[PDB]
């Protein structure tokens, strides 16, 4: 079929409109793209979150973390409680300082490029998403700035997620040719769980600890049973936030710099607001909440690609959608984010153009409207980590120089489990000012 | 286009580049300079335009290229300097007490008490604090008198 | 006569017989000098010259006529050395400050930047700190060697063709059929340094060159003797010469320095000391880097006892005598045992093989000849300060952020090929947690 299926899916909404259903032997799904189907769907008294395919070949190595479990689960509710202070807005503060550390290696990187070269953007900002869910997480240095081949653990998840992306197109699993991915995919988990287990044992016998969320992890505590996530779990989760947010972070970033170099008015409207508003040579955490322009062209990059465009839903019971869509017990919903952001009775008729003053009062903004980061209890946990590393690293991308897309890169969406703009490139020209680290 | 002869003692290439250095700015201010040893020209000072002399000591004594012609110009004096409108810079290291700038002083003052048209006061370098300070005040002042001398 | 330590098996002999003793072959007499009368002897310029060996022949191939690989009488060496002198002063340093501090900063922040259970490959990140401060301030271009695990890939022809090179001095068979990829991959390597650098040159001309470093300087100077300037090919092998007569010479000081400091505790706190007193921006300024009195003289002393380029050799222009008692015919070779005069008890004292920096709190005290790490007369190296005013700030900053730890209690290993390196040598650093330009 399609290598682009929440693409594709979104032209057929365009067709049969809010709601449409494919068949299997067995598995029947619906397709909602309305606020207003998504808004019932999105009532956790009658549907709860559902593990598709991709999520349960991904939790062949990110295990019962919070991403790949069912709400039912035991660790789900225990991790989801012990982690969720670590997570908060307030949190960010503390996680601002290495966040900067790795943004300033990126801003060195470009401005250390000779003339003639140019910028690979998803692939500059998964380096430094990594690096930084690394550094904040568990005070770990991947140093993906430093190399051409990615750190072994790097390699060996990337490798992981590709696999189970890859499984799931599949015609024929057990034909002798999958022989060696099978082989390589165990070889990855090992060198993940090698790794991490290794990390976390060590801080557990360290006498000088940190507050980071391995820290956190491993004083936290589960209000009934009064014991915390055990050393497997805690290993889950790390690799779960490196899973979860290392390419929905980057894509982010990715596609509003694309955003910004197509629509140069609005690329010197941010840029204005980062000279203005960036006024140290190191950004601090209350002027990265200055950004609200940058905050805003972040929120529409979303609106028009979200980079983890779709989540799944089970029916907890029969009941009927829209007053009218009659649901059996168990029966999927397929949340489509990009197509829910184009919804006309609510965001007006001009919804593929780039325009971050569609954000200037949130408050307008009616509830289930914009969801990227998904929904109720089983939203992003790491919501506020991404938008403040996202915040921070444009506001000083445009700061530190002028962007050309000399290529006049025509848009090419990858669909893995989160989207991207594949082989956007770019051009950066120094407006020469200095920073902390130099 | 002044004919300005560079000449060096230097066994290390301090004296060697400041000379060559010279050459370089004489060019720009549209002399014909030549730049060559000391000892090399022992005898041969021209009789016109000016002659820049650029030399080191070594514990009091003249760097191996420069020897030849300091005795030259010790003992040797019948040959008289007259004519030859020079100009001396100095190299040194203040950490050589008793000997600090010897050769250069020698020079200049040899070849003065031999007919000098020393077109411009001596200049001194000293390696143990600022000799770029030095080199450069002595330059500017230096091109200035040669100036005025001739042509501009 | 085979070994891969020459140097150190001719240092072992002339301990043996003293300061002169000869080797010979078919057609060829090399006499070994160590002691500074007779080697202050052999560095008189008119009765001695610069003698290519065949290590340089071979590096020629490559280098072609730049200044290290040229006989003094080509009219090239005479041009260039003519043309690059007052570039390479102490003066023209100030200008290049800038930019050593920038690939500086870059070591610096690697080492920070590391987790606490891994270590420092000494030479190896010495060397990438120092090609690529010698392509940024020669002609302002970045290797960004600390962005990769495989080097830029002139980098990797350079580092391949000098090793094939010195490879050639030892093949029994250079014609067997094995040696058959090494020669067409040597003429590729040859393929990428000149394409690369030749197309950097034509650029700058096209450019218009509104920089200032030695690329600027060998565009637009004048040979005043012959009138007319370096032409592309010379000024892309110039550059070629640059990057290799400096990049393991430079290297190996500051890792051969920081060896003996971390095996002299003592000398690594008062050095430390200084670089703490000195250093009080969050960046080195040129005068700063001056006033690191002890730095400089550690770095003298470890040049001292393994001076990076540890031989240079010598042709008798004329038939003449040696110590009034040894006849040379016209072309007769001397070859100059730097590390071995470096140790001349008659000079130094007894205690030649000590790590002692306080040696040279007194250069008045030091006579000439008796210390050459650089070589000599107008065959010296035209990079010397270049290579001190490198050393000197980064070894002062490596001081001024971090403490030092000899974790393996490495065994020294004096691997030789042109030059001398502490061969696997690594550290653990920890660091001062000081910001190199802020937080
Ligand atoms: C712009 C960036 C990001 C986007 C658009 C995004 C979006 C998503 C979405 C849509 C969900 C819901 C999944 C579902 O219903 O199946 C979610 C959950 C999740 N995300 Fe993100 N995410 C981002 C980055 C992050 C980062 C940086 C982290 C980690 C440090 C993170 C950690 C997680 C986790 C752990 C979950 C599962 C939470 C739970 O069910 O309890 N995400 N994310
Ligand atoms: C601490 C490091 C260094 C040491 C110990 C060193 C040593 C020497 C020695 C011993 C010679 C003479 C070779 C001979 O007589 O055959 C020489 C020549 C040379 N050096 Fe270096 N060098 C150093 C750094 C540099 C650097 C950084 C550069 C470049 C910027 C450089 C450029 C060259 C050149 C071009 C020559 C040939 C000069 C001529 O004959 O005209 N060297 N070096
Ligand atoms: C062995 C030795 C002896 C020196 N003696 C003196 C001296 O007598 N008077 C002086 O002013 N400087 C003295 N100097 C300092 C040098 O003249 C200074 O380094 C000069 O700049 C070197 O110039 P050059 O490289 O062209 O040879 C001496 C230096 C050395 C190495």
């Amino acid at each position: 079929n399609t290598d682009k299926p929440v693409q594709a899916l979104m032209k057929i909404a365009d067709e049969l409109g809010e709601i449409f259903k494919f068949e299997a032997p067995g598995r029947v799904t619906r397709y909602l793209s309305s606020q207003r189907l998504i808004k019932e769907a999105c009532d956790e008294s009658r549907f709860d979150k559902n593990l598709s395919q991709a999520l349960k070949f991904v939790r062949d190595f990110a295990g019962d973390g919070l991403f790949t479990s069912w709400t039912h689960e035991k660790n789900w509710k225990k991790a989801h409680n012990i982690l969720l202070p670590s997570f908060s807005q307030q949190a960010m503060k503390g996680y601002h300082a290495m966040m900067v550390d790795i943004a300033v290696q990126l801003v060195q990187k470009w401005e250390r490029l000779n003339a003639d070269e140019h910028i690979e953007v998803p692939e500059d900002m998964t380096r430094l998403t990594l690096d930084t869910i690394g550094l904040c997480g568990f005070n770990y240095r991947f140093n993906s700035f430093y190399r051409d081949q990615p750190h072994p653990f790097i390699t060996s998840m990337v490798r992981a997620l590709d696999e189970a992306m890859n499984k799931l197109q599949r015609a024929n699993p057990d034909d002798p040719a999958y022989d060696e991915n099978k082989r390589q995919f165990q070889e990855d988990i090992k060198v993940m769980n090698d790794l991490v287990d290794k990390i976390i044992a060590d801080r557990k016998a360290s006498g000088e600890q940190s507050d980071d969320l391995l820290t956190h992890m491993l004083n936290g505590k589960d209000p009934e049973t009064g014991e915390p996530l055990d050393d497997e779990n805690i290993r889950y989760q790390i690799i779960t936030f490196l899973i979860a947010g290392h390419e929905t972070t980057s894509g982010l970033l990715s596609f509003a710099l694309y955003f910004l170099v197509k629509n140069p008015h609005v690329l010197q409207k941010a840029a204005e607001e980062a000279a203005r508003v960036l006024v140290d040579p190191v950004p601090s955490y209350k002027q990265v909440k200055q950004l609200k322009y940058v905050g805003m062209v972040l929120n529409e990059a979303l609106r028009l690609w979200p980079t983890a465009p779709a989540f799944s839903l089970y029916a907890k019971e029969d009941t009927v959608l829209g007053g009218e869509y009659p649901l059996e017990k168990g029966d999927e919903l397929m949340v489509l984010i990009p197509q829910l952001h184009r919804d006309k009775t609510i965001w007006g008729d001009d919804v593929e153009e780039f325009r971050p003053e569609r954000f200037e009062n949130p408050s307008a903004i009616p509830q289930h409207a914009f969801k990227p980061f998904g929904n109720g209890q089983r939203a992003c946990i790491g919501q506020q980590f991404a938008l403040h590393e996202a915040t921070l690293v444009l506001g000083m991308m445009l700061k530190h120089f002028d962007f050309e897309d000399h290529t006049n890169y025509e848009l090419d969406i990858k669909e893995t489990l989160t989207l991207k703009p594949e082989g956007f490139v770019v051009k950066a020209k120094s407006k020469k000012i200095p920073l902390g680290g130099i | 286009n002044t004919p300005l002869l560079v000449l060096y003692g230097s066994n290390m290439g301090t004296a060697e580049g400041t000379a060559r250095d010279l050459a370089d700015i004489a060019m720009s201010k549209g002399f014909a300079p030549q730049v060559a040893t000391l000892d090399s020209h022992a005898g041969n000072l021209p009789r016109e335009g000016a002659v820049l002399i650029v030399t080191a000591s070594y514990n009091g004594h003249p760097p191996d290229n420069a020897k030849q012609f300091v005795d030259w110009l010790d003992q040797a004096s019948a040959d008289e300097v007259k004519g030859v409108r020079y100009s001396v810079f100095g190299c040194g290291d203040k950490n050589w007490a008793t000997t600090y700038q010897k050769v250069p002083a020698f020079i200049d003052e040899t070849l003065a008490a031999k007919g000098a048209e020393n077109i411009a006061d001596r200049g001194e370098a000293d390696a143990s604090d600022d000799f770029e300070g030095t080199y450069e005040e002595w330059r500017e002042h230096m091109w200035s008198d040669v100036a005025a001398y001739f042509n501009l």
